[PDB]
């Protein structure tokens, strides 16, 4: 199935929202909604097909200090679900350097096998390039780096279509591209790689 | 805090076989 956004409009542009068995990669900057966007479809995720989910928990992956328990509390109560469910069916690990975040995924892969009762069905990463970029340096380190994202990837899809999860990243300027900007004040416009614009609530986001 | 058992983290080695550490909790501490 699809992972409804909350945005009639954004979904219109994916096509039903967001797929599982692909992976989703958004870009932008600090603002554009990538980790609204990521902390909504964390709470979507877990409602039945009707209100736009799957009926599943979700994981969150976080390498930029952007996790906020206290949105997910927000955007389930606002949206009529109990926060402290939500809270449950969303397991955490923030990622210290990218050894770290590979391992994770082992972490991840054997924790989805397991919840196959409400299995995992979503997994974010913000964001993906971030320790990747930081610790590898100039040109001389250039092939490395690309080498480890490259593998990092390839482990993703693999999670994806293996346990049939959505993997949606975040990145900064094989996949599903999308681009977020600001615009009229809380409103966001998408494009993809022709546009959508939502807004960001107290429910998350929506048109 | 969310463990995962030695048997499902040796299945995942397999998964990526062609390619300590803090794991993960829920949003609730747990
Ligand atoms: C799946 C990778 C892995 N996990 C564990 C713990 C369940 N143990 C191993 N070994 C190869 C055993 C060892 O430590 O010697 N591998």
């Amino acid at each position: 199935g699809r992972i409804s956004t909350g945005s009639k409009s954004l979904d219109k542009l994916l096509g039903g929202g967001i797929e599982t068995q692909a992976i989703t990669e958004v870009f932008g900057e600090f603002g554009s909604g990538k980790t609204q966007l990521a902390h909504t479809l964390a709470v979507m995720v877990q409602l039945p097909p009707e209100e736009g989910g799957l009926n599943g928990s979700a994981m969150y992956i976080d390498t930029e200090n952007t996790f906020r328990p206290e949105r997910l509390r927000e955007i389930a109560q606002n949206r009529g679900l109990d926060p402290d469910e939500v809270l449950d069916n969303v397991a955490y690990a923030r990622a210290f350097n990218s050894n770290h975040q590979m391992q994770l995924l082992y972490q991840a892969s054997a924790m989805m096998v397991e919840s196959l009762d409400r299995p995992y069905k979503l997994l974010i990463v913000d964001s993906l390039t971030s320790h990747f970029r930081s610790e590898y340096i100039g040109r001389g380190a250039l092939a490395e780096r690309q080498q480890k994202l490259a593998r990092f990837l390839r482990m993703l899809h693999r999670l994806a279509n293996e346990f049939d999860i959505a993997v949606f990243v975040t990145n900064q300027v094989a996949t599903l591209r999308v681009y977020l900007r600001k615009g009229k004040g809380g409103k966001r416009i998408a494009r993809l790689i022709g546009e959508a614009v939502f807004s960001i609530t107290e429910k998350g986001i929506e048109d | 805090k969310l463990n995962v058992s030695c048997e499902a983290l040796q299945k995942a080695c397999k998964l990526f076989s062609d390619i300590a550490f803090s794991g993960f909790s829920t949003a609730s501490g747990k």
